[PDB]
């Protein structure tokens, strides 16, 4: 019932997953051995076992065993399966072509099998949460080829891509643009809904909004696991206004080809912030809109917005959302597009978001997070599109995907539709 | 994942050797073997470097060549020697005497064949096999024409492995063979037609560290090696502890260099440092940062302002936070744009590991392939050239086995290197 | 000379200071271990 | 450039006798 | 009935804090935000000068605006600078330097962006504003420049809103810098078009005040920052409070802006009797009133005797009789009806409140239009010609951006400002 | 924040900057390791090992006095670095300290200067010591000052120089590198300060009472001037002024910036408590002429602008009463366009005194910078001896010789002349 499977691919989907494991673990009262020490609202994350133990329905995936390993040995190992946390034994090396065609199809059956194994224990299975970043090889290349399997053999099984994209100018890799390039055709035609985690935005919200000059990946997963604990509590307990997955999923994406919705999350404070600032819902969905407080770097106010979904979490009551959203839709800063006036999502759920201990999150009784589709992501794209042309004009790197088995003609087919996600998001932003 | 060492000729053999204590000091094994580490991620990537014993004891996974036995009566002398397995040991009556003829075509062949049973053999020991790694000098035959020798037929049955490769180019500064630059011009083309990466080392600016940067009294050529062993260490790093952001020598190469032609990088550490700094100055990433692009510390005497920085990447160690890593590798990607090349965007790859080197709580190895990588291969042209006008010393190379027009094929590569080095230098957008 | 003087910033404090715990272990799970 | 023996104040001699103290501190450890 | 207030430089932000801590403690809240009263009539209005957040807390609506970011170390140190709005707290990196242009063109110019998005902020969470109170000092640098360019940039989007504007301005016994004529010319002018009327303090009338009124041997800026928070407070009582006769900022406009340019009052306070003199006075309104009319009793250093009363207002608190308070404002204006203008009938103003300050069962708050004002602005332009004259400490304006056409227009701003005011005083029916 | 890297120009500097940072760790509790057992962010920058390290570059010509430094007590304190010794010194030679010798070290200086300032996120001021008198500080000081301000612009800029006395000099052609370094003060120095010497040494025998005071009491009552100028910025005070905030008011013109100094209350343990200490009268002390640390009548002169900056448990009313009585005594007279022509800086942390010293612990001191006219006087002492031991071309031919032309001499010359002229112009009266 409204069962959901978690699946990490990559380290960075593996830190990312750790991350909303550690959250959710905390927001269920669950302790590391995998028993609650002293109502169904697990069943959506954690099977329960005849000795009364609770196993994470999320599938690790790695290429590289250097984060499994510590995954195993830390502080988990008795919550997460020993099983289900699969890593192969030589790294994807930022390269779709060795992800995809080289180490990718010699474990992709086995986690295709894995797959079998949690969803026939799924009586209700609802969507698959895939976490990962198209930046390095794995995450590209064995991704591609988990979501087309996971698409051949579950049809319209319901799909949420939570990826880490090129940010504009923090970025690790040299190949990272091949890698987005390329992987974005799996992320286009295999995902139903694709959600922008870039690291700038993510850094520059934690130092403007959490008062602390280092924070890290830490915060930035913790950051995530906050949103991703946002979205799946609509269906995890009960609200005023509650929204599954596809509830959502088909009221946000307008078209087969444009399901990549961008995301932010408010309020966000520190705890000598807490007790200091007007928790209104109004405020709050003020700080949401605003651009600054967004977990991508795409400002919204070069392009329209067509879809919006604000999930409150709290004591927020129906006359409390309205207002907020008469008044941003009276605000002149931001123009919805015209075709849909209405444009809008609201969630609302009664459990207030929890805090992690040490965490730089401070207890607050209001949240909301906002899962908006709008034509202002076609800059990202026109970005990381004209930096992969750029790199790709006189043929840099791809020698190394050229002799790991794949041919030289997908790079143009990925520029291809590249150019033609860029053209429908301008005539889609373009007035009628 | 794990690397099979190789250590070539003398130098290649003590820099190997430095290499080894630093490691198993890094991993918590004493010189007899045993392990007495405090950690558990000390031990739980020991299988990269160290295989088992039937009593437990750690044997580095290493091999050790050359034709003189002096050099493993030292390697055997030192204090950690007797670590190394015997049947590793593999050396010769007569050495090269600093002849690549005499190291690659006679008297390497008759001890490469037991060299490849040593490898192939701890090859299938190893139990999915990462790659590959050589240290040799290429001034002297023994280390140059051997270790090439090594190559071309390691790559010949592991083609889908990772060479890695310690080059140790001499110096005119430091030079101290007039057959220098003969081997060094046998060995590049090898080298480099012939390895998916060969990096360099240069005991000009060693010396140039040890002199300016590091300031001491008296340091040997105990702590240059010292100083390449923990550069060393830290090109693996990410390999052998965990991560924030995990990196490996394919992921690495995969991302450093842009051609297969174009694969030859120098080198880098932070912070280097003496006794009126080391107490006074704080222990930062800004300082890192700062030092990592500047010849000072730069371990290859070629200047890199004469040059453009192709691609770098820079492999942090120690518990650190994961903006400024990248953010002040940002700061160089916006205030050195003429340093940097325009038609590869973000040249900088970054790397982070959580164990930071043994003595230290940060550090960072900065490895990268730049345009000013072509100036010591067009002087040690110039050099090999100016002899070749006249077959100055070239007897001894053509009696030994060596045709004329191999210098001739060697020489086109050379000119082919450094073409397109200045090609890609002033290709425009 | 000696490695650990010609790298370490305390010639004695730094080389027997214990490994540093990965962030793994010292942020997702420290609060539990208390 | 002629070296001088320690004690005079000509030359890397601040880092001379820094490097003299360290040494000592290294030795003692042990 | 909605004031925001704003502090400017270190002059405002000092009486500003003092005068926040003492509306806190009238209104019963902790320094660390809560409610501590015992009275239901604070609560009432408690909304016109503290907003509620939702954690039950009232933080002040206060903006503290300063470059100089040691007077927000300092009021964040004091004991209520927890009470006070984190993010309110918009401060730059240089000091302005006791300069007019490094707080009013260049480096105020870029900060007071911020601070108006802040201003905003918290004038649209309020149902509907009476206005915006500033606090600062012509005499300081930054409080003088930058305060001021607050004052002009926030007439264009709150045109018909109050501006209360208490500025501390200075006289050459007690100047504490060579600056203050320049400081104080470049800031009348704005004061008079963008300010609805400003309420001015003097340094060494509350030198005065406390050397002869109240007999303080040893009073500091904190035991003058009060006397002047009295004030501060008992302007807005009827605001706050229920009254009688109650009143408000614009009431005291209407009344007391005869003509849009004479804006410009002085001050006075009551009671002011010294702890020794406290026990054979009895506290009455009847005494009060000399209080409020006594020249050394005064809150301005222009002694009333020169001068003549154009029109003024008193705020009474406490349980008085109307009765007997409008027979004396009569009493005292037949009394001296030559101090007083004739052809405007009852200049004095009556003003009657319910709640008195702490401990004081009866308190006054006296405001005046007096034309004696004209000696103090004659006086303080004949220092700015002194040395507008000789060219002298005017390369720092001219170095940073501000041209000599504006210094004449300032000036002949005061003279056409202070030259209304003889011919006020000595006019005939 | 409040950031001020100190320089120090040569031997003068160099002893005079030992001295102000023993005064600023004794009164920060710094121990000469560098630890206490955040108001020294201005003067000390902490590391992660929880050590401070002074923000100030030595820089001579000479190895003996930084030797001794690196040799002293305080080895452990100051940066192995930021140290600069050249090999051979500028031997009481503008020239040699500017053109030859100076070219090859000025690089390396401004090296470490922008290494400094790199480290400081609120740099506010640079604080020069320097002596004119001699070769390094006055060739030296010239070429770091020109390239300070050509890089870094319009930061502010204190260049305390020791000119030479009247009668008490200890070289021969000091006159020639004063009038030489003139020029390069006045055109990039924002503020100058003179510290003549026999006015400190004539106020040590006076008040301090010391029979035979020497360089040691010298700059120990520089770093005490020196620490009273700085504390406004340091610690909180009633009166924070800021270098800027009192550097726009003794700068009428640009042209005009030189200033005396002078410090009270000057007095030993004996008569610390035999004198009334009351602000009014260590004011009085201050304008009264022998308690003044430039050997420059000021009463031959009349005042364009001072600053009063107390220190220690002051109230603003009996400094208000000093300036009271200032004003009233017609002894000292002001200039007819300055009404106010006061600044008044209150700080509210007391003296230390550094133990073995001759200054005595005291409540409040008041410290007082002053431009003048009667600044006057000490250049035309000056210049008259240049021309004197230029009527007749005397050591001429060492700076001719190492790079300079004789019409430098000249064009210094008529600078000191136009300055003077100037001097002249704004006292006198309408
Ligand atoms: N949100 C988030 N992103 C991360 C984190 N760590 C790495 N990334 C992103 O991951 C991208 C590259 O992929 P990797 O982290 O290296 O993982 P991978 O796909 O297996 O690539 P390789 O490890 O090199 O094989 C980088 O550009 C980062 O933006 C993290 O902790 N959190
Ligand atoms: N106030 C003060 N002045 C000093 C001190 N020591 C030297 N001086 C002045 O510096 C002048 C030069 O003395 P030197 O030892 O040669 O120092 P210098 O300034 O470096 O001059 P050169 O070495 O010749 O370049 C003397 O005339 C003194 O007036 C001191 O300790 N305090
Ligand atoms: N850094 C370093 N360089 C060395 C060492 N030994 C020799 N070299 C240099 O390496 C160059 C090649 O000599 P080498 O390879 O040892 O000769 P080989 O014994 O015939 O292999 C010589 O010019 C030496 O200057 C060493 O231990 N460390
Ligand atoms: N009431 C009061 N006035 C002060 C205080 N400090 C300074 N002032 C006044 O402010 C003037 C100097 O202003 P200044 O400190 O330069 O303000 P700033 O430039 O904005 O920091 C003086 O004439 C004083 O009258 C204080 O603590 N209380
Ligand atoms: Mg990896
Ligand atoms: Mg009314």
């Amino acid at each position: 019932m409204r069962e959901a499977i978690c699946i990490h691919i990559g380290q960075a989907g593996c830190q990312v997953g750790n991350a909303c494991w550690e959250l959710f673990c905390l927001e269920h009262g669950i302790q590391p051995d995998g028993s609650m020490p002293s109502d169904d609202a697990f069943n959506t994350f954690f099977s329960e076992t005849g000795a009364g133990k609770h196993v994470p329905r999320c599938l690790f995936l790695d290429l590289e065993p250097t984060v499994v390993d510590e995954v195993r040995t830390g502080t988990y190992r008795q919550l997460f399966n020993p099983e289900q946390l699969v890593s192969g034994k030589e790294d994807a090396a930022n390269n779709y072509a060795r992800g995809h065609y080289t180490i990718g199809k010699e474990i992709v059956d086995l986690a295709l099998d894995r797959i079998r194994k949690l969803a026939d224990n799924c009586t209700g299975l609802q969507g698959f949460m895939v976490f990962h970043a198209v930046g390095g090889g794995t995450g590209s290349g064995l991704g591609a080829l988990l979501l087309e399997r996971l698409s051949v053999d579950y049809g319209k099984k319901s799909k949420l891509g939570y990826t880490v994209y090129p940010s504009p100018q923090v970025s690790t890799a040299v190949v990272e643009p091949y890698n987005c390039v390329l992987s974005t055709h799996s992320l286009l035609e295999h995902t139903d809904v694709a959600t922008m985690l870039d690291n700038e935005a993510i850094y520059d919200l934690t130092r403007r909004s959490l008062d602390i000059e280092r924070p890290s990946y830490t915060n930035v997963n913790r950051l995530i696991g906050q949103v991703v604990s946002s979205l799946t509590a609509s269906l995890r307990f009960d609200g005023a206004l509650n929204v599954d997955l596809t509830e959502f999923q088909t009221n946000l994406v307008p078209y087969p080809r444009i399901h990549f919705v961008l995301t932010s999350y408010a309020p966000v404070v520190s705890a000598e912030k807490a007790y200091h600032e007007q928790l209104s819902v109004a405020d709050i969905t003020n700080s949401v809109f605003e651009p600054a407080g967004m977990l991508t770097k795409c400002d919204p106010r070069h392009g329209k917005y067509m879809s919006c979904c604000l999930m409150y979490r709290g004591d927020v009551v129906p006359k409390d959302v309205n207002a907020a959203i008469a008044t941003i839709k009276t605000k002149r800063t931001i123009q919805f597009v015209d075709w849909c006036p209405t444009g809008f999502k609201c969630g609302i759920n009664y459990q207030p978001p929890t805090v992690v201990p040490g965490g730089d999150l401070a207890k607050v009784q209001r949240a909301v997070c906002m899962i908006a589709n709008s034509t202002a992501i076609a800059e990202v794209f026109a970005r990381i599109d004209h930096k992969f042309d750029l790199m790709y004009s006189k043929r840099a790197f791809v020698h190394w995907y050229v002799g790991e088995g794949m041919e030289e003609g997908e790079f143009s087919e990925a520029r291809e539709d590249l150019a033609a996600l860029e053209k429908d998001y301008e005539e889609v932003g373009a007035e009628s | 994942r794990e690397i099979v060492s190789c250590q070539a000729g003398q130098c290649g053999n003590q820099i190997g050797s430095k290499f080894w204590e630093v490691i198993s000091d890094e991993h918590g094994v004493d010189p007899t073997g045993t392990y007495q580490g405090d950690s558990d991620l000390q031990l739980e990537r020991i299988n990269v470097y160290f295989d088992e014993s039937s009593g437990g004891r750690y044997v580095p996974r290493a091999v050790l060549m050359d034709l003189e036995p002096g050099t493993m009566d030292s390697v055997r002398a030192g204090p950690y020697g007797q670590l190394f397995r015997p049947d590793n040991f593999i050396f010769g009556q007569s050495g090269a005497g600093n002849n690549w003829a005499k190291g690659h075509y006679t008297e390497g062949a008759e001890l490469i064949d037991s060299v490849l049973d040593v490898c192939r053999k701890e090859a299938e020991s190893c139990d999915c096999l990462q790659g590959f790694q050589l240290s040799h000098s290429l001034g002297g035959g023994t280390g140059s024409g051997m270790g090439t020798l090594l190559i071309s037929k390691l790559r010949e049955e592991y083609p889908d492995r990772i060479m890695m490769t310690f080059s140790v180019i001499p110096s005119p500064r430091v030079s101290d063979t007039v057959v220098e630059p003969y081997n060094t011009t046998l060995s590049v083309h090898q080298l480099v037609e012939n390895s998916d990466e060969s990096m360099c080392i240069d005991n000009e600016a060693l010396y140039d560290i040890c002199f300016r940067t590091l300031k001491l009294t008296t340091p040997t050529f105990g702590d240059l090696n010292h100083l390449v062993a923990a550069v060393m260490s830290g090109v693996t790093c990410c390999l052998r502890f965990p991560g924030q952001l995990n990196s490996d020598l394919r992921k690495l190469a995969v991302n450093l260099v842009p051609f297969p032609r174009l694969h030859f990088f120098m080198m880098g550490f932070a912070p280097l440092t003496s006794r009126g700094s080391q107490q006074y100055r704080g222990l930062s990433v800004a300082e890192l940062t700062q030092q990592m692009f500047d010849a000072k510390n730069m371990m290859q005497a070629a200047d890199p302002r004469h040059g453009r920085y192709l691609t770098a990447s820079a492999l942090f160690r120690g518990r650190m936070s994961t903006k400024e890593v990248d953010e002040q590798m940002l700061n160089v990607q916006n205030k050195n744009s003429s340093y940097f090349i325009e038609w590869i965007p973000n040249n900088i790859k970054s790397s982070i590991c959580d164990i930071p080197p043994k003595g230290l709580k940060m550090s960072v190895t900065f490895i990268g392939n730049n345009t000013c990588i072509q100036e010591m291969f067009r002087r040690v042209g110039e050099q090999f050239t100016g002899m070749f006008r006249r077959k100055a010393f070239l007897h001894w190379y053509t009696g030994e086995g060596m045709d004329e027009m191999e210098f001739t094929e060697a020489e086109s590569n050379m000119n082919d290197l450094v073409s397109e080095y200045q090609q890609y230098q002033d290709a425009t957008v | 000379i000696d490695r650990a003087l010609l790298f370490s910033v305390d010639p004695v404090a730094d080389p027997a200071a214990p490994l540093p715990l990965s962030t793994y272990a010292d942020t997702y799970g420290a609060f539990y271990y208390a | 450039v002629q070296q001088y023996s320690p004690g005079v104040l000509i030359g890397n001699w601040f880092e001379d006798i820094a490097l003299r103290e360290d040494q000592l501190k290294l030795y003692k450890n042990q």
